[PDB]
């Protein structure tokens, strides 16, 4: 029951957005429209008695530029022990809140279509103020007993200091969930320490997600409140909402539709997004895909679609933006 | 062990 | 018919040049004298009906310093589909013009001996103003039907802006060729967008290559004109010529001789180069090799031999430079 | 007799030191407490007649941050030929003096416990003024004949210039040794070229090491003098001493104890260190471990324990520092 | 699939 | 050749 695996995904696309921050269209070769491109090594070693040791080293691939800024293992770099008690992991990884709750996003938290809640709404100065991953992380995942399951993590700040914050990067968080196969629901809660403009700030996040797979189609949704609360007073609060559906089409095909709303209280502005996706499987490993998204900013909102490798910046206040990605995803 | 691909 | 391959080459050498830009000799441990040192992963997946999906991730290795500046996949990072129609590749790679035409260089476009035509003659400000590789590349390669074959590529600029150039990095190019085994000939044409001193400039390149393998020996040659044409007027034009021969010696050995001329019109100066090479195969994977080169600059020319990892800068105007590399190439 | 191997170690820990350079405690998730975390590829190719070609590419892994500063092959990036004559290696590696003499350190030259002699005592300006590895290295290792064995290396400076030093990075060095299984003893001598404050300086190092494995326990020790001798006059000289013992405990366990003294003549100050270690093997590949160290600085000495990934800086002059690491080491 | 070297 | 792990 021991093995070692070298694996990855190259997902590269052509992409277009009709406007950038100057109002000009952009198009080009981008990446990671259907799944994040990656390269990794992992293993499991059977130690006897149901105890296993694991490792996992994974970094993002950027096929449009050959990883010009250098390859790393920032997606995951863990060592773990697992057994009938669950699993304990040490190292950089998705924090438990994002690992579990991003599963409700039908666009796999990548490309132009996905839920944007896990983002740095306040221009926090920490390394991971999108709430997705943490350095210096220890996590514990329970088994699933009768559907119920939970995860918990703590990431050490190691006295990282920015301005009046001397614990930048601390994470404490976890979730409780129910997963029985067709039905899934989770509640996550997390706090990170950060700074905004050099002033100590808490990043507080509460997230609820649920889905039901009817077989002929799946319904999924997310609700999140993210609040950056500055110690001396003041807060940047965002409420993010998403509902989506996916369905198999003709064997080999899949259609996806997601709607999202981002209510950015600090600028009293909303943005709305609608994304349509299609995936056509040539094999279990190889798919062609297309995404089409429409993002409507109101008032002072300046959110932009995330066409990785082409354009992922903002747009002018109150502008609507259209984006398209067409590509190929190849897993190995 | 010999190194396997992602799909084993 | 599916597979995955982890592969590479470590080619490390001792090297010497008798002068640098200050007129002093330099010697040391360098790399990539016979083949470029590399590490890569590639795969082919049989999809049925003659259709295949591929990936290829490859970066250069620098064995003298342990890749001190960080490992990347800048040599190639593609995903592809191939079939009876030919092959389409997405991602950073050699552009079709260089991929095909560099095959005529008997020194494998590496070390002190190779053809220097694919270089940044004008101090263009783009990432790839040597015309070798491109970011954001899509390429199409035909099958070989009755000898005839062709390749075409387009690389997106993605509005990269330097001074008055707002399409820096664009490539459009291709070749037509005839290859029947012993005889090979190709004509390549390409244009890149760039800037020189912040002023928009076209990099235009036309290249002809041919070779014939007699078995007892092979004759090969290249002719190229590279013109950097500035939009407001003015141009830096270089005509590059090479003729070479190689022959097996005693089973296990190979001797190579190449002569080149670089006519640098913007400085009204020529440089001439003669390189002798020997390769001694210990196995199909492992070779010992030696290169000896003599580069004569005339007038204002300051070209230097490319002893990678020891010295690859220029020399004083009108100086002649001698270089030597002795090393080992090990493929895996 | 040919093979290719992809291998590594993930060693990640929680660690604590009671003081940093400001006198504050630090704790966090660190790495490499029992063995240095690494990822590598190596191979051996049988060429016939007892001749073999090898390659070895290895870089450090930082599991707490996912190699955030980028992955490289700075631990070793060699190609080699070996046979009944011994072995010749080209490329960045441990220099022969450190490769052989660090074997006497019971803490595997990593974590908070190890011998600190191989360090940059003088704030030399070279890349490798700890005397551990070199760029541009050629090494020759003899066979072991009747116990006796030796190693020699030369690393090219390649005219690296810092201030008045124009041969920065040069190494010349080697060792003689006797190794019969239970008994080991070695004498190493080395000189590097460097600069201190922009002034040319020789780094001279002489090291003696010995050990005896009684089976029930092993005794090991090191003696070293490192002298940075500035060409215009003046020197920073350090005498480093270590004695240690290890013993198996209960099958599966191992206890280690090491004492060291660093006599820093330039500041007329000593530091003393005592480290206790335990390793508990869950398998041949997976171990849990703990290290406990106490470092006492006297007078002007400011040495700190090396809790990699948590805190590895100095402490206030004359302060004592306590450190702990607890972790897991998983080899693959 | 098992990962192969360059020469298969 | 097929790629092996560290312990062969
Ligand atoms: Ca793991
Ligand atoms: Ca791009
Ligand atoms: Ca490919
Ligand atoms: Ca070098
Ligand atoms: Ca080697
Ligand atoms: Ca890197
Ligand atoms: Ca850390």
């Amino acid at each position: 029951e021991s093995s070692v695996t070298l694996f990855g995904i190259v997902d590269t696309n052509v992409a277009y957005v009709n406007k950038d921050a100057a109002g000009d269209s952009r198009y080009g070769l981008g990446t990671s429209g259907a799944s994040t491109s990656r390269l990794g090594l992992r293993g499991t070693e059977d130690l006897g008695g149901g105890l296993k040791a694991g490792f996992w080293l994974e970094g993002e691939i950027f096929g449009d530029d050959g990883n010009a800024s250098g390859f790393n293992f920032k997606r995951r770099s863990t060592v773990s022990l697992s057994g009938n008690f669950g699993e304990v992991r040490l190292g950089r990884d998705l924090v438990p809140t994002s690992q579990k709750l991003t599963s409700y996003d039908l666009f796999s938290a990548t490309g132009i279509g996905p839920f944007m809640g896990f983002r740095n709404w306040a221009a926090g100065q920490g390394a991971d103020d999108n709430g997705i991953r943490a350095n210096n992380l220890i996590s514990y995942y329970t088994p699933n007993f009768g559907g119920f399951n939970a995860g918990f993590g703590y990431a050490f700040d190691e006295k990282q200091t920015i301005g009046t914050a001397d614990s930048v990067g601390r994470y404490i968080g976890g979730y409780v969930a129910y997963d029985n196969g067709p039905l899934s629901a989770s509640l996550g809660l997390a706090q990170q320490k950060t700074a905004v403009g050099g002033l100590a700030t808490d990043r507080d996040e509460i997230t609820l997600g649920a889905s039901y797979n009817f077989g002929v189609a799946k319904l999924s949704g997310l609700l999140q409140q993210t609040k950056f609360k500055r110690d001396i007073g003041g807060d940047i609060k965002t409420n993010s909402y998403m509902l989506g559906a996916s369905a198999p089409v003709g064997g080999v095909g899949e259609v996806k539709l997601q709607y999202a709303l981002y209510d950015q209280k600090a600028i009293d502005s909303k943005a709305h997004q609608i994304t349509l996706g299609y995936v056509h499987n040539l094999s279990k490993r190889t798919a062609l895909y297309g995404n089409l998204a429409f993002l409507k900013n109101k008032d002072a909102s300046t959110l932009g679609l995330q066409a990785k490798g082409v354009y992922a910046g903002g747009v002018q206040a109150g502008e609507s933006q259209t984006g398209v990605q067409v590509g190929i995803r190849h897993a190995f | 062990d010999n190194w396997q691909n992602g799909t084993s």
